[PDB]
């Protein structure tokens, strides 16, 4: 009756009557190797009885192009193995990590296990519903579903992309208010395996290029409304297959920036460069799982880099896109691995290490922290790298290009972390935010400012800045990148309510100033919690209020009021011992509000300061007025360029 | 002497229940490209009981269903599979760049 | 996509007598995560198969006599022949493994 | 600050015996406690760090345990080197301190 | 085991002692001095600690404005300067390097032989 | 050491297909991917197709790109290539590599005694 015994038959044959050949098809084999539901669906979506006239108006509803064009190909390597030696290790179902040696991640992995952890998921794609239906056959990809769902109120194309090992696809469903679909599908992969078309398209018309490995196919209906069918479909695949690496994740980032540049990331009118851009990005995601792929065992340290450079493209991409998902990947065994690895970095040996073994260590973290969980130890190591190189960059006041590089991953280190347990880590990475807000100095912001406007030659790995991690809040055709990066501290910067009782509106907070036992509140309107010091020198129109709160909620233990200016020449270059430390100076001018902050910790500080090197003792006006600060709760001011 | 009685075929807008599912096909029955005057037949034949009901279908989307399984399956596949594959591939590519609206429709073959 | 200029295609030096064998890549073989020179050198006399020479454009090959040596980084290398014997004729290939494997043209020593 | 105390002030332990040495504090130190093993005169040779992990050429004879505020070193089996005068120095807080040192020798 | 440290010393009281400490392997930027001094016939007393990479040190109570630990610029050699060496100041002084945290030392833990410092009139 | 045997040399007809078979053996054959390496006799060497070790990943040349398939079971030692619709030119002494490492293709360390095919009439 039913599918259970209909096939009393041995085989299908398959016949032509013009010449005298039969061909075979043994049964089982089709029920085997694709499942049975699978087969039934095959056979009822591929509509075998519709008329002819329907499949030639759904031929003619999509576009052709001219020519497979062919290329020299095979692209760059984007493999990375072991180098010829015996740093491999086979996790057979649950070796024990506590044997992988080293701190630094140089051993490698297996490279299948890996790949099973990036595609976890399984997915039944094409289904009933989806305009799917009509282009492609029904199928189930094992993949890493992302998704730019970017509105409902009769805009909102869904462009629900898809990576797998094999293939990349993406979509622009038109939802609008209507049954009909307008599903411009991009595909990218190997030509041997992808998704099968109906009757109405096959790929030797649609593939746009070719190389000797990769394909891409653009599988957009014609009489939709698609103004992106005209563009050069080839400088595409050439610009995607022909480029470093490096390079391509570079374009990958401009692109992304320059959406910034406009209103793109977050309207609808541009559409089809964001669903370019989401292309482009599925595909670099394939690249490198394909290049993991290649080989069977693969180098930790050079997968955590490449983990990483996706990850500042998917954190960026989100940046943008709020709704922006990512679905079916589970980096387990890598995070294991690197959890276990980092687990043997002391404090001191992440600090004493040069700056090329401080970004791997990093990338590990980054890697073992997704959901929060960096340990405290790691913690205290971002602590005193930050003093280490703090101490380095107060020689000369100059920041370099690995160190750029290196805040950046402690950024986003920190910014995807759960606060911790133990006050005293907590104390210290307060501590450590108090030291880059006194990096950002007025020169760092300058050169954000006229650096950020500029998104063509932009490329923010390198165009990072400590002004990204510091605690000073005046961030105020250009790239809007500035508070969208400021955000990923300022709503997680551990307990993020430094202040605790006198709760006030963060909207004209300057400055906050956390010193050990003493935090100082830097306003231009003021707080209710005790007195405030305001500078008598406001014969201009600005407003600037000092507040010391403790910490342990409680108010000021002396009541005098400054309401004054103290001028002496008192303190000038100190002397041996330890005179200044744990403290933290002020600079104010009367025509731009607060130009930095300085936070002392060694005696190398202190006689630093004093260098014409320094971004301090400079010209620029007849009137500089310095403060001194201490962690008791005290105002005295400074007078004097000496 | 038996092959197929009528390799040129029309379709009716009836054929719905007639569909006999992928699993009572017995056997499908082609065409060469322009035998037909670029009209796209499948003659299925399905049997119902002891009646072999021979049936006018559709080329193109048989093809391409056809093409669907063998690549799903190409993972394990057969050499005798591929050259059916080969044998699909070329005669679809024919087919389409013989295929015109003149041509689309298959009821002028109809038996009088 | 990246091909080997061999020059001098055939070259003659007297016994003993230091020989240069260069070749080119068209772009840089030099891969920039490892830091490594992704070029090979092998000797062929007519007769038995290519034996390799050279690993990575530095590295010295296994079983290889020490006369051989590697040089040169991205797009020039050479192999510089110490002291030439009567069993070192032969021609010699140079091939990249950056993008799709591309041997280079030929290059047969002779003894004057 | 932190104070520590060290129980029993002597053991006349000969050989091959089992040998408790408590180290109580006064608050909590988390697990960083060190024990140390110095005869007369020389300087004192480390045994275990995180109270728990052996260091580097340390006999597996010697075997700590503890955290918190009680720790423990249960030295499995008895060699007349491992005979001196042991220190548990606290290793989680400033002005560090070590025990009064626990005199075990012979019978 | 054990690293390299000066002579035994005999000193008058009121002046100042240089005992000091060699690095025994790799570099002393890794990790961290701690200075341990104990009294003939006593149990030891830590004196004050230095984390190299800042150069930031932290001494006890009793010894503050006596004991400097101090570290050269290859960081290979610790400098312990003791001043106004106060009559009861005998020991044998240790040097002992650990590689740990912000204000715990977890990691490592090796001691020199120590410098025999003695007061004889 | 590791020998390279091949096997399936002949004549061939204008247009038609052939089996070339490489049978490898003395080394784990999963770890390490083969290629093939045509000699012909006027030139000297050019490499056709590699294949990386599991099979997943396919590198292929350009001008014979489309009309070549390499196929290698990582099981039974063997490694085979077809070819479809070769032109005459295509006649040379086909070579099987040992190819170093995973990759689809790498330095090549040993290669086969060869088995040459010809496409004449």
């Amino acid at each position: 009756s039913a599918t259970q015994l209909i096939n009393g038959r041995t085989n299908l044959s398959i016949e032509l009557e013009f010449n005298g050949t039969s061909f075979f098809l043994n049964w089982q084999n089709l029920l085997n190797v694709i499942t049975e539901p699978a087969l039934t669906e095959l056979w009822t979506s591929a509509e075998v009885a519709e008329d002819l006239r329907v499949t030639l108006k759904k031929r003619q509803s999509l576009f052709f192009p001219n020519k497979t064009v062919v290329i020299s190909g095979d692209g760059h390597r984007y493999t990375c193995e072991v180098p010829t030696s015996s740093q491999t290790y086979n996790i057979t179902k649950g070796f024990n990590y506590s044997a992988l040696p080293g701190h630094l991640g140089g051993f490698g992995i297996n490279a299948r296990l890996v790949l099973g952890d990036i595609f976890a998921s399984k997915w039944s794609l094409f289904a009933r519903d989806t305009p799917e239906y009509r282009v492609f056959y029904p199928m189930n990809v094992m993949a890493v579903k992302f998704s730019i769902s970017i509105g409902n109120n009769e805009s909102g194309v869904a462009l629900y992309g898809v990576v797998s090992e094999d293939f990349v696809v993406v979509t622009l469903h038109n939802r609008s208010k209507e049954a009909n679909e307008t599903a411009s599908h991009l595909l990218f992969g190997l030509p041997d395996s992808l998704p099968s078309l109906k009757g109405h398209a096959t790929y030797d018309e649609l593939t746009f290029a070719r190389n000797a490995k990769y394909a891409l196919v653009a599988i957009l209906p014609k009489d939709s409304y698609q103004t992106l069918l005209t563009e050069n479909y080839t400088r595409i695949f050439l610009n995607m297959t022909e480029s470093t690496p490096l390079e391509f994740t570079r374009t990958i980032q401009t692109r992304i920036v320059s959406i910034e540049a406009r209103r793109a990331c977050a309207a609808q009118e541009a559409a089809p460069d964001i669903f370019l851009v989401l292309f482009q990005m599925l595909v670099a995601h394939f690249l490198v799982a394909r290049g993991i792929a290649e080989h069977r065992f693969v180098e930790v340290d050079c997968v955590c880099r490449q983990y990483a450079e996706l990850y500042f493209l998917r954190r960026i991409s989100r940046l943008c896109m709020p709704t922006f998902t990512t679905v079916g990947y589970n980096h387990t065994t890598l995070g294991a691995v690197a959890a276990t690895q980092i687990a043997r970095v002391s404090a001191t040996k992440l600090a004493s290490l040069p700056r090329s073994s401080q970004e791997t260590v990093l990338a590990m973290v980054q890697l073992g922290a997704r959901d929060g969980a960096v340990p405290s130890s790691i913690l205290e190591g971002i602590a005193m790298v930050v003093e280490h190189m703090y101490t380095a960059y107060t020689y000369v006041y100059t920041l370099g290009d690995t160190e750029r590089k290196l805040m950046l991953d402690i950024h986003t280190v920190l910014t995807d972390s759960c606060p911790p347990k133990d006050s005293g880590v907590s104390e210290k990475l307060l501590r450590t935010y108090l030291m880059f807000t006194s990096m950002c100095t007025n020169i760092e912001l300058g050169e954000m400012i006229a650096r950020f406007s500029k998104p063509d030659s932009l490329n923010i790995y390198r165009a990072f800045s400590p002004c990204f991690l510091g605690l000073r809040y005046d961030l105020h055709g250009t790239s809007g990148f500035a508070e969208l990066l400021h955000a990923l501290h300022l709503d997680s910067l551990n307990l993020i309510p430094a202040i605790n009782c006198s709760k006030i509106t963060a909207d004209k907070i300057i400055a906050t100033v956390p010193l050990p036992h003493v935090t100082y509140i830097i306003s231009s309107e003021a707080l209710s919690n005790a007195v405030v010091y305001e500078v008598s020198e406001i014969f201009l129109k600005s407003a600037m209020f000092i507040s010391a709160i403790k910490p342990d909620c409680s108010g000021f233990n002396f009541s005098q009021i400054d309401r004054h200016i103290p001028i002496v020449y008192n303190i000038s270059t100190p002397r041996r011992g330890c005179p200044l430390c744990d403290s933290v100076i002020m600079s104010y001018d009367e025509s731009d509000g607060l130009q930095s902050l300085m936070y002392v910790t060694n005696e190398r500080v202190q006689t630093n300061l004093f260098l014409d090197k320094s971004p301090f003792f400079d010209n620029n006006n007849l009137h500089i007025h310095y403060l001194w600060l201490r962690d008791n709760g005290t105002v005295v001011e400074i007078r004097g360029m000496y | 002497i038996q092959y197929v009685a009528l390799p040129c075929c029309a379709i009716q807008a009836s054929a719905a229940s007639t569909l006999p599912l992928f699993f009572a096909v017995h056997s499908i029955h082609f065409a060469d490209p322009n035998h037909c005057n670029g009209v796209c037949i499948a003659k299925l034949r399905s049997k119902t009981g002891d009646i072999t009901v021979e049936t006018c279908v559709n080329g193109f989307n048989l093809r391409s269903f056809l093409v669907a399984v063998v690549r799903r399956l190409g993972s394990w596949a057969s050499q005798e599979n591929l050259r059916l594959l080969w044998y699909l591939q070329r005669s679809l590519t024919a087919y389409t760049v013989g295929f015109n609206a003149t041509t689309a429709d298959s009821s002028i073959h109809n038996v009088n | 996509d990246i091909v080997m200029t061999q020059s001098p295609d055939s070259l003659s030096v007297s016994l003993g007598e230091r020989a240069t064998i260069n070749c080119k890549s068209s772009q840089s073989v030099l891969y920039s995560s490892n830091n490594k020179n992704y070029l090979a050198w092998y000797q062929q006399k007519p007769g038995q198969p290519p034996k390799l020479l050279i690993y990575w454009a530095s590295t010295r090959g296994s079983g290889v006599p020490d006369r051989f040596s590697g040089s040169g980084s991205g797009t020039d290398f050479t192999l510089t022949i110490s002291s030439l014997q009567a069993e070192d004729v032969a021609v010699y290939y140079c091939q990249q493994y950056y993008n799709s494997p591309r041997f280079g043209g030929w290059t047969k020593v002779e003894i004057k | 600050d932190i104070q520590l105390t060290q129980s029993p002030s002597s053991v006349s332990a000969s050989v091959g015996d089992r040998v408790t040495i408590s180290c109580r504090a006064s608050q909590g130190i988390s697990s960083w406690l060190v024990w140390y093993q110095q005869k007369p005169g020389k300087a004192p040779k480390p045994l275990i760090y995180a109270a728990s992990s052996l260091q580097n050429g340390v006999p597996a004879r010697f075997s700590g345990s503890g955290s918190g505020t009680d720790f423990t070193l249960t030295i499995n089996s008895l060699q007349p080197e491992d005979f001196a005068t042991y220190y548990c120095q606290q290793a989680n807080s400033f002005p560090y301190t070590f025990g009064q040192g626990t005199k075990l020798e012979i019978k | 085991v054990q690293l390299v440290q000066s002579g035994p010393e005999v000193k008058k009281p009121g002046s100042s002692v240089k005992v000091s400490c060699k690095a025994s392997g790799d570099s002393f930027s890794s990790n961290t001095i701690s200075w341990v001094r104990q009294a003939p016939g006593q149990g030891l007393e830590w004196m004050g600690r230095l984390i190299t990479i800042l150069g930031t040190a932290n001494y006890a109570q009793k010894f503050q404005g006596r004991v400097t630990i101090t570290a050269d610029e290859t960081a290979t050699t610790a400098y312990m300067e003791l001043s106004s060496l106060r009559s009861e100041d005998t020991a044998i002084y240790y040097c002992a390097i650990s590689e740990g945290g912000y204000t715990y030392d977890s990691g490592s833990y090796i001691w020199g032989q120590g410098t025999l410092v003695t007061v004889s009139s | 050491e590791v020998q390279l045997l091949e096997s399936g040399g002949g004549v061939v007809r204008p247009g038609g297909s052939l089996r070339l078979s490489c049978a490898a053996s003395g080394f784990t054959f999963d770890d390490y991917g083969m290629s093939w390496v045509r000699q012909s006799p006027g030139k000297g060497l050019e490499w056709v197709s590699g294949i990386n070790w599991n099979g997943g990943s396919l590198s292929y040349a350009d001008s014979i790109q489309g009309r070549f398939t390499i196929s290698r079971d990582n099981a039974e030692n063997s490694l085979y290539l077809q070819m479809h619709s070769l032109r005459a030119e295509d006649t040379a002494l086909y070579y099987c590599a040992r190819v170093q490492g995973s990759g689809s293709y790498n330095n090549f360390d040993y290669w086969g005694q060869g088995t040459l095919v010809t496409v004449s009439s």
